[PDB]
């Protein structure tokens, strides 16, 4: 069973991904979410894509909280605030 | 029978894993009895260490290190040290000519093994350093059938660089010939190490001109040995070399592919890839063991409103991964200009893991020059993946001597 996942590069907190692509066999949908301070203020981004390898993680890289999430369901790679 | 082997000057000592330094037991050609005395395992693979020139007529520091590493990796094998110190201690053009006879001495000994004990030549791996590499080549072109492998550890360049195939180490000499060129600094025919490709696979660590931690007058020359010792002691984590058009093309990160055997392992673990033409292969290393570093091609498109050019500019990139991080990696760019893409190689000793964040810093009357960059494309050699990093905000501003522009991962594509 194949997956159509969301494929959108670095989108702001209030922007829902429109683009979708049927993954290569074995891939899992993924979401990378970022939350830290910028020159503008406290910004939240969310990128999504089909990934051959997916390890879910959460690390605070030099002040910015980066969160990787994996899911084997079609169109499941949606940020926690958009589901 | 020893009546036909009497003319052989070179001695063949079989060292044990517990006796690496001395030439205690000798395999005497023509005396079949000796082979048993020395406890040669006829079921095991055979390694033959052929040293280079030595002005003192003495085995160097590296001989018991190479022996001991071969017995750590392959403890059941047979390690023979070909003693040619009497011929090796001479004037260089003399010792060089003596390769023609050391090669013969070896070939004759090997051929005797196959004749007297029906020992397979496919079980023989020869390893020669400097002049020793050519002795191995010559020996290989003289054995009855073709020997398994020959490793060229920085083959001597003078009088060999312009030498025809039979008079030097060449790809016809074994089934597989892997070469490590580490000190090619100099004019052709006047470099310690040979410059030209002489194997099936020729590796040029750090472009093979000289070595990290070397600029004690044979540091860059010997390093080919310690890179092989590294390969035997760290079998699970070998350094990768990538097939490139030139060292200049390598430093731009243009060759970093593994497709159609365009990359291989440095050392013992090497994949035996006989190519149509000799493939020149490049990589970067550390100053000390383990020498493996991780290679990355960083592509940056410097966008902006007004046209500007800035020559020999200094930058610092910082890589943040899942496992660890390597901050303040420095680099320089011949030219940087408005609406232009620049690709360059970045290497690091640190296993950072999967890339997440990337910070780019430009190092410094007037307001500082600056470009607005949206995306950075990274290709990671070892893991064969294409990673896109894009600015958290619409665009990140990289301005000379100011706060570093921040980019977070937005894509992954594994190339295979
Ligand atoms: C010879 O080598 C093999 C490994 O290929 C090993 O299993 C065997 O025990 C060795 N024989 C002797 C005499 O040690
Ligand atoms: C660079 O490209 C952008 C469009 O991508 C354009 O608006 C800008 O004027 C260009 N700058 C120069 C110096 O050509
Ligand atoms: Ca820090
Ligand atoms: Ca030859």
């Amino acid at each position: 069973v194949l997956l159509r996942c969301y494929t959108c590069k670095s989108l702001p907190r209030d922007e829902r991904c429109d683009l979708t692509q049927d993954c290569s066999h074995g891939q899992t949908c993924t979401t990378l979410i970022a939350h830290g301070n910028t020159e503008s203020g406290l910004l939240t981004t969310h990128s999504t894509w089909c990934t051959d390898s997916c390890q879910p993680i959460t690390k605070t890289v030099e002040g910015t909280q980066v969160t990787m999430t994996c899911c084997q369901s079609s169109l499941c790679n949606v940020p926690p605030w958009q589901s | 029978q020893r009546r036909d082997f009497i003319d052989i000057e070179s001695k063949f000592a079989l060292r044990t894993p517990e006796d690496t330094a001395e030439d205690t037991c000798h395999l005497i050609p023509g005396v079949a009895e000796s082979v048993a005395t020395c406890h040669f395992n006829h079921s095991s693979k055979t390694f033959m260490v052929i040293h280079g020139w030595t002005v003192t007529g003495m085995y160097e520091s590296w001989v018991p290190k190479l022996v001991a590493a071969l017995y750590k990796r392959e403890p059941d094998s047979n390690v023979i040290v070909v003693d040619w110190l009497s011929r090796a201690q001479e004037h260089y053009p003399v010792s060089a000519g003596y390769t023609k006879l050391v090669g013969q001495d070896v070939a004759r000994f090997i051929n005797w093994m196959e004749e007297e004990f029906n020992y397979p030549l496919d079980n023989v791996h020869l390893l020669g350093y400097s002049l020793g590499a050519h002795a191995a080549g010559i020996a290989g072109s003289l054995t009855n059938k073709k020997v398994n492998r020959i490793t060229g550890l920085d083959p001597a360049g003078p009088n060999f660089e312009y030498a025809e195939a039979p008079s030097r180490l060449s790809p016809d000499d074994a089934d597989f010939v892997d070469v490590l060129h580490t000190f090619t600094r100099g004019s052709p025919g006047r470099s310690i190490g040979i410059q030209k490709p002489v194997g099936h696979v020729d590796i040029y660590p750090n472009g093979g001109t000289f070595q990290p931690g070397c600029n004690l007058v044979k540091c860059s020359h010997e390093r080919s040995i310690h890179l092989f010792i590294d390969s035997l002691l760290n079998e699970e984590n070998p350094s990768k070399a990538y097939r490139c058009s030139s060292k200049e093309a390598f430093e731009k990160g243009l060759c970093l592919s593994c497709r159609k055997n365009r990359c291989n392992n440095l050392g013992y673990e090497i994949n035996k890839v006989r190519a149509k033409r000799s493939s020149k292969m490049y990589l970067k290393t550390r100053s000390q063991m383990p020498y493996k570093v991780f290679h990355y091609q960083v592509k940056i498109h410097f966008s902006g409103t007004e046209s500007e050019t800035h020559t020999n500019q200094a930058f610092e990139i910082s890589l943040y991964g899942t496992v660890a991080e390597s901050e303040n990696i420095p680099f320089t760019l011949p030219e940087v200009s408005t609406n232009k893409t620049y690709s360059f190689l970045i290497y690091t000793e640190v296993d950072i893991g999967e890339l997440l964040m990337l910070k780019l810093k430009w190092k410094s009357w007037w307001s500082s020059p600056g470009f607005a960059i949206q995306k950075i494309r990274v290709k990671a050699g070892e893991t064969q993946k294409k990673v896109i990093f894009c600015s958290r905000e619409k665009v990140s501003h990289l301005q000379k001597g100011k706060a570093p522009a921040v980019f977070v991962k937005c894509h992954d594509k594994s190339l295979n």
